[PDB]
RNA sequence: UUUUGUAUAAUGGGUCAGCGACUUAUAUUCUGUAGCAAGGUUAACCGAAUAGGGGAGCCGAAGGGAAACCGAGUCUUAACU
RNA sequence: AGGACCGAACCGACUAAUGUUGAAAAAUUAGCGGAUGACUUGUGGCUGGGGGUGAAAGGCCAAUCAAACCGGGAGAUAGCU
RNA sequence: GUUUAUUAAAAACACAGCACUGUGCAAACACGAAAGUGGACGUAUACGGUGUGACGCCUGCCCGGUGCCGGAAGGUUAAU
RNA sequence: UGAACUCGCUGUGAAGAUGCAGUGUACCCGCGGCAAGACGGAAAGACCCCGUGAACCUUUACUAUAGCUUGACACUGAACA
RNA sequence: CUUUAAUGUUUGAUGUUCUAACGUUGACCCGUAAUCCGGGUUGCGGACAGUGUCUGGUGGGUAGUUUGACUGGGGCGGUCUCCUCCUAAAGAGUAACGGAGGAGCACGAAGGUUGGCUAAUCCUGGUCGGACAUCAGGAGGUUAGUGCAAUGGCAUAAGCCAGCUUGACUGCGAGCGUGACGGCGCGAGCAGGUGCGAAAGCAGGUCAUAGUGAUCCGGUGGUUCUGAAUGGAAGGGCCAUC
């Protein structure tokens, strides 16, 4: 169980976040995805992810 | 060594045939986990993700027989 | 004496207009991130109490 | 009496007479019956005291929502076929 | 002289039989141990219960002791008969 | 010598002797919310606790563990 | 001490029968003896198991606490290095 | 205007001296014809000792409690949740301390879509090279493969390779399956926005079935729901999450 839990913040003014799981060890870099935002209701950018 | 320690509910196999539940798109008309021998006939809408067979709107379920391989479908007759 | 509520259940259960009690469901406090959305949003609104447990819930509340 | 099951060699009783075990109080739900009918009913207390006064209150006639709030609608949702 | 020897009173209780709704809720008969000592006995006094006392056996503390007796919490509780 | 009054009198307890340990006196220790009392009208040749148990010959090795005794270094550490 | 007009054998039976089935034997009633049976008499088995029972005892089980012990403040003051 | 020095002042610590608190179960006198007690004189000790509050350590000396269940009697051993197969008697379900195996994860691509492709094994020929590496052809037609145990599936591929991508989206959801319940599961279709493709279309994670923990208590972010005279705030509620 090396995997571990982090999420994904909107890159937006809102504080709507994400949540997911990736390891750490094979993949240290963080990890960019495009999502749906449903305060603003528009897809953006999602960062801290260790 | 060892013994007991069985699954449990092992779900169902067959839920009806011809106007059973007939109403709605049901979620029976299939064995769970089949996939073999009980394949969408497009009458019917197509498997869920875990192989199960339902309605699209109404009418009688019915069985064939038919393409290469000899696989059997499940359809529905639209009313 | 009077009797007294179960105030554990007070505040677990609600009363509707036809006699019947509402609930909120359980599985939505904490280890979510596994959990579907779906299933999350299922779970989100408010559910009634099945006819097995009305006895029980009668019983536990007099006066609701 | 207890048991799947007892004439059982499973328990109890030597016999007679007397006594001996589902009650009372207050709350709440349901059934029957009586009064009244969108209304029903008073508690303490006063009283020439089972009358009469006393409507403080309580239940019902409107629900939805966590709540503000809205209201035969309300909640969810940016909004719902 | 001796926590010396044998042996009555005196203090004990090793064996056997009897008794076991007894003569007796531990005794009788025949034997047995100590018998100037760490001895035995009369009268009075002190130590009181999670406490006392104990050459120690969980022994004794009014025929009752791995926590005395009397009264109260008290109709303790009993998924058991 | 003592013991289970009332199924066990014994190889069990005690014993004289031996050893360790505490105690400088308002002693240690014990009873007691305290006062106070015993120890003791005693003073280390005394008193208390623990083990062994006349007498004879003896009582070997181990301080890693637990306990006890000692240690102006250093680390951690309460109240304030 | 349920009431008895209270035999043997073989089988049956809640599985070891005076009372059931078949069969054999047996005039009615005492007294003196023996103890094979009436699963004989007494003690709601002490062995075994169970109860989300009890009581004592042990410890590097848990949580507390008397006692002992460390420090700060108070009772508690003044000079010098 | 100082990274720097020193008369004096304040405030801590250590060590000596003092005496007036305090101790005296040292001596003497009085109450008093009294080894108690009190007062007085004196000697010794002395801000120590000792007591109160708070506080760390130790504390079976004492006290209250706990020390599971199944079980071919208990105990020892084993087991307690989830998944696959048989037992299981051709719908579902079905027990034993019955017979056999696994799980308490993994993946930012191992997901989505578009495009393309088809295995194991054997035989013949050929430098190192051979029983087996790579190459060409021929048999064979899934005996191959699947992220992981077993069953059921998969050529259309669910198996293999590449391009672009984040639908592993948000709010709902007619209808249904399975449970005593808590709950779990499948799901067309609607609204918003998005990816692949020329388009029809597909995508609400992975071929499916294990990879999991209720409630309470509390932590983090958002909210303009509440805010005990009023305005705020604290606390609480709601949404996400630990
Ligand atoms: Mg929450
Ligand atoms: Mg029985
Ligand atoms: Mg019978
Ligand atoms: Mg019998
Ligand atoms: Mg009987
Ligand atoms: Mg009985
Ligand atoms: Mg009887
Ligand atoms: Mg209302
Ligand atoms: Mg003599
Ligand atoms: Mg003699
Ligand atoms: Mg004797
Ligand atoms: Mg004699
Ligand atoms: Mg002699
Ligand atoms: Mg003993
Ligand atoms: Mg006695
Ligand atoms: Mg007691
Ligand atoms: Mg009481
Ligand atoms: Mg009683
Ligand atoms: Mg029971
Ligand atoms: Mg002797
Ligand atoms: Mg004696
Ligand atoms: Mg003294
Ligand atoms: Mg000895
Ligand atoms: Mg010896
Ligand atoms: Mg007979
Ligand atoms: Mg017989
Ligand atoms: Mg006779
Ligand atoms: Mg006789
Ligand atoms: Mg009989
Ligand atoms: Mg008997
Ligand atoms: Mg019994
Ligand atoms: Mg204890
Ligand atoms: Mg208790
Ligand atoms: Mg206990
Ligand atoms: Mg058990
Ligand atoms: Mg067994
Ligand atoms: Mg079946
Ligand atoms: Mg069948
Ligand atoms: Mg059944
Ligand atoms: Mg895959
Ligand atoms: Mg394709
Ligand atoms: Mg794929
Ligand atoms: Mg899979
Ligand atoms: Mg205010
Ligand atoms: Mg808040």
């Amino acid at each position: 169980g090396i995997r571990e839990k982090i999420k994904l913040v909107s890159s937006a003014g809102t504080g709507h976040f994400y949540t997911t799981t990736k390891n750490k060890r094979t993949k240290p870099e963080k990890l960019e995805l495009k999502k749906f935002d449903p305060v603003v209701r528009q897809h953006v950018i999602y960062k801290e992810a260790k | 060594g060892g013994s007991t320690r069985n699954g449990r509910d092992s779900e169902a196999k067959r839920l009806g045939v011809k106007r059973f539940g007939g109403e709605s798109v049901l979620a029976g008309s299939i064995i769970v986990r089949q996939r073999g021998t009980k394949f969408h006939a497009g009458a019917n809408v197509g498997c869920g993700r875990d192989h199960t067979l339902f309605a699209k709107a109404d009418g009688k379920v019915k069985f064939e027989v038919k393409g290469p391989k000899n696989r059997k479908f499940i359809s529905i007759e639209a009313e | 004496p009077k009797i007294k509520t179960v105030r554990g259940a007070a505040k677990r259960f609600k009363k509707t207009g036809k006699g019947g009690f509402k609930h909120k469901h359980a599985n939505l406090r904490h280890i979510l991130t596994k959990k579907a959305t779906k299933r999350k949003r299922h779970l989100r609104p408010k559910a009634m109490v099945s006819k097995g447990d009305l006895g029980l819930v009668i019983a536990c509340l007099p006066y609701a």
